[PDB]
């Protein structure tokens, strides 16, 4: 194998020299990095949407038990390494249910992703999004650590009550979150999307399926992403 | 089959560019070979807002000569600005610059708070390698830049090296502009490889012009590749990071220590003997290892063989070939290639350390000052051989052992073998999530400064 | 196993380079 190729050259040009058009030959993007223990704590959200549905939430539920799983969970609150999990569902009142907080308590996690019960009621993304930062980062208990960066996940549809969207989006971008939302669907408004995204369109990832979770790509690529 | 390619200079192929190109000779854009330029705006004590002011003026000036991206396309510069105390936050992000007027607004709007908390330099570093850098645009040529500023000397305290190697580690090349001279920290900058740090002075009041020309044109304009000789360089910057060059006496000793037939398959295997080659490639072997008081020497060791649980009486590692073995690069690779076989046994971790440390380093004449033991875990490390291998290591580091720890495939565990590797683990312990990730450039360039490191 | 090429050499690389900015001044 060369130690350049096509697509080495490609981008070298494209680098060094400039652009025309843009056109997009080859595909390399957003190298990221192969994550060390750093400090990161991640809080999923998931719609309570009527539209989600009873099979929806069981392949959601395996999804999140299955990248809990995977992710090297902390050991303690106040951990400088490894990881933390929370999951939030957003609903009809205003006070969202609480599936669990942050946690690393990896039985605790298990049990309460089964013992979590289904909305199936209307909710609005911006509800959700200040319950949560209330709920977790604001929360006296397993708040999420300074030093740890915050990285908010939205298993939302898009088609979700859109009341208080910017503000919603600036009390985000107030707490240094990170947000990296899944768009579990094809009916999904784009800008919802890019609004919830924070502005950029590399933190949304678009899915063909509803059961995209569990393809092992996928599955790596967001691993890779938020830790 | 093969391995792979041997990549051409970068600089040779960069300047055939910028010759038969008709885009890239024309106005003379700063942020050439585009980067991420992220400032660690000082909001520590002793900054007011005079301080502040002038801070972000130089800030402001900078961006300025600069050309923010305006789309997709790798070039130009990408700004994040963020502000660091005794915690860290960030005020513009990388995507958030998607123009220059926009950004430039923002920054000059930005108008944070000062604090009133103490100076987490070391924290800033270690914040800006790890999260703020850490989804960046794909690129080979691409340069990661931080233009830290300081105004209360820093201390000398370990932490500082350690938050210095990530920085190293992480690809990004630090700048401090500092206020006043502190040699601690023009000192911990000292660990010199193809991306080592600098130290400037910042003025008072006007005389900027200069200043400005110093911490533009050899840091963050250029900085490399035709790096403006009247800089001090002493072309020390090119892309492609390697460690010095052989004029450095490097005193090296790296043994390597692998796993058997359980977890390793004929594909990891040979993985990571294309890893061990590539990096012998990349050193300075002793022309004659076995005499000489320099240069390098390196040792590959295998887990324990099946026929060792019984008694110990054989080796509880099957010795490839000692430091002393090998007196030429060629015929060490070619060994690595073809002679290396796998052997079907158990691993006892610690045993295989402490053999190896005890009959393969010391046993060698002329031991090196300074020494590293490579761990390429592939498999689960039982808990019962778990402490003891640590205790050994704890030996090991008594004696002045770095280690460096390859955990490869998702069974083995990542909770209890990440402190086995050196202080700081974030850069000394590794993860691959497949074999395949050991001969790519993320780890590849690691193993190169690896001597550097330590 | 050999050493793969050095990679897009002369027409190659010229190739590509007289590909990319052909749109350019
Ligand atoms: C949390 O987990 C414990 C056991 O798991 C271990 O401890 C955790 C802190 C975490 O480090 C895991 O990875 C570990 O494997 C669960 O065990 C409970 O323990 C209490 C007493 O300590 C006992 O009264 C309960 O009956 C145990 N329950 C179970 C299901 O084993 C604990 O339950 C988990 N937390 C919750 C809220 O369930
Ligand atoms: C570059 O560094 C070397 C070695 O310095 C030590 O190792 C580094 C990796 C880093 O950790 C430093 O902080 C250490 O101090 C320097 O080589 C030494 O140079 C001095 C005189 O300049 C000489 O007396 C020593 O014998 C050298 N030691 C060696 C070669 O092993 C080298 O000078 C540095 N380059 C500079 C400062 O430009
Ligand atoms: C805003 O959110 C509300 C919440 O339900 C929704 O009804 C409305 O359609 C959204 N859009 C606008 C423009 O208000
Ligand atoms: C096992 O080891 C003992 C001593 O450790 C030795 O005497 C014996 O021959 C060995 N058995 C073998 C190699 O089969």
């Amino acid at each position: 194998d060369p130690g350049l190729t096509e697509c080495d050259v490609m981008t070298y040009v494209r680098e060094t020299c400039g652009c025309c058009d843009p056109d997009l030959p080859c595909q390399t993007e957003l190298s990221v990095a192969q994550c060390t223990q750093r400090p990161v704590d991640i809080v999923f959200l998931l719609d309570g949407s009527e539209r989600l549905g009873e099979q929806n939430f069981h392949k959601a539920r395996r999804f999140v038990e299955q990248v809990a799983r995977r992710l090297t969970l902390a050991r303690r609150d106040d951990d400088p390494l490894n990881a933390r999990v929370a999951l939030l569902q957003f609903g009809g009142p205003g006070e969202q249910q609480v599936a669990f907080p942050l946690s690393h308590n990896l039985t605790a996690i298990h049990e309460a992703l089964e013992t979590t019960q289904y909305l199936n009621s209307f909710s609005h993304v911006g509800a959700g999004v200040v319950h949560a930062i209330n709920a977790i980062v604001r929360s006296p208990r397993g708040g999420a650590r300074r030093h740890a960066e915050l990285s908010f996940v939205f298993l939302t549809d898009g088609v979700t009550g859109n009341d208080s969207l910017h503000e919603s989006a600036h009390s985000m971008r107030n707490e240094n979150v990170v947000p990296t939302v899944l768009a579990l669907g094809s009916d999904v408004d784009m800008d919802v999307l890019t609004t919830l995204s924070l502005g950029d369109r590399a933190a949304v990832f678009h899915e063909k399926d509803y059961d995209s979770l569990a393809q092992p790509g996928f599955f790596d690529r967001f691993i890779r992403w938020i830790c | 089959r093969g391995n792979r390619g041997d990549s051409i200079d970068q600089c040779a192929l960069i300047q055939s560019i910028k010759d038969k190109c008709p885009c890239c000779y024309g106005p003379l854009e700063c942020p050439v070979f585009p980067t991420e330029l992220a400032f660690a705006l000082d909001t520590s004590e002793g900054v007011n807002q005079d301080t502040f002011g002038r801070m972000r003026d130089v800030v402001l000036s900078i961006v300025n000569v600069l050309t923010i991206a305006e789309s997709n396309c790798p070039t130009g510069a990408r700004v994040a600005v963020v502000t660091y105390n005794n915690e860290v936050t960030t005020e513009i992000r990388f995507a958030d610059s998607k123009r220059k007027s926009v950004l430039l607004d923002k920054i000059k709007n930005l108008q944070v708070a000062l604090t009133s908390k103490q100076q987490s330099l070391e924290t800033a570093m270690s914040f800006v390698a790890r999260n703020t850098f850490k989804r960046v645009r794909n690129g080979f040529l691409m340069r990661k830049v931080a233009v830290f500023f300081s105004n209360t000397p820093t201390r000398a305290s370990p932490q500082l090296r350690e938050a210095v190697l990530k920085l190293s580690d992480a690809g990004i090349t630090p700048l401090f502009l500092t206020r006043q001279e502190d040699r601690q920290l023009i000192n911990a900058l000292q660990i010199n490889n193809t991306a080592v740090g600098h130290a400037l002075v910042l003025p008072a009041g006007r005389d900027l012009t200069d200043f400005l020309e110093n911490v533009l044109t050899c840091h963050v304009c250029l900085d490399i590749c035709n790096i403006d000789p009247s800089c001090g360089f002493g072309s020390w910057r090119p892309s492609f990071r390697d460690a010095a060059a052989a004029g450095s006496d490097v005193d090296i000793d790296m043994a390597f220590i692998l796993d058997s037939a359980e977890t390793t398959t004929l594909f990891q295997f040979n993985e990571m003997k294309k890893y061990i080659a590539y990096l012998v490639r990349q050193l300075d072997m002793s022309p004659d290892p076995k005499a000489s008081q320099h240069f390098a020497r390196v040792a590959v060791v295998q887990h324990a063989p099946s026929e060792s649980v019984d008694n110990a009486s054989m080796p509880p590692v099957k010795v490839e070939f000692s430091l002393t073995d090998y007196g030429s690069k060629e015929k060490l690779v070619d060994f690595l290639s073809r002679g290396m076989t796998q052997l079907q046994g158990t691993r006892a971790l610690g045993s295989a350390i402490e053999y190896t440390i005890e009959n393969v380093f010391e046993s060698a004449p002329n031991p090196r000052d300074l020494k590293i033991v490579v761990l390429m875990l592939t498999g689960e490390v039982p808990e019962q051989q778990l402490e003891e291998a640590q205790r050994v290591i704890l030996q090991a580091k008594c004696k002045g052992y770095f280690f460096v720890v390859l955990g490869i495939g998702r069974k083995v565990n990542i909770k209890e073998v990440y402190t086995f590797a050196s202080e700081p683990n974030d850069v000394f312990f590794k993860l691959v999530d497949k074999s395949t990730e050991l001969n790519e450039e993320p780890l590849m360039r690691f193993g190169r400064l690896l001597p550097s490191f330590v | 196993g050999h050493q793969g090429p050095p990679g897009p050499d002369e027409c190659e690389i010229l190739d590509i380079i007289m590909k990319m900015c052909s749109c350019c001044e």
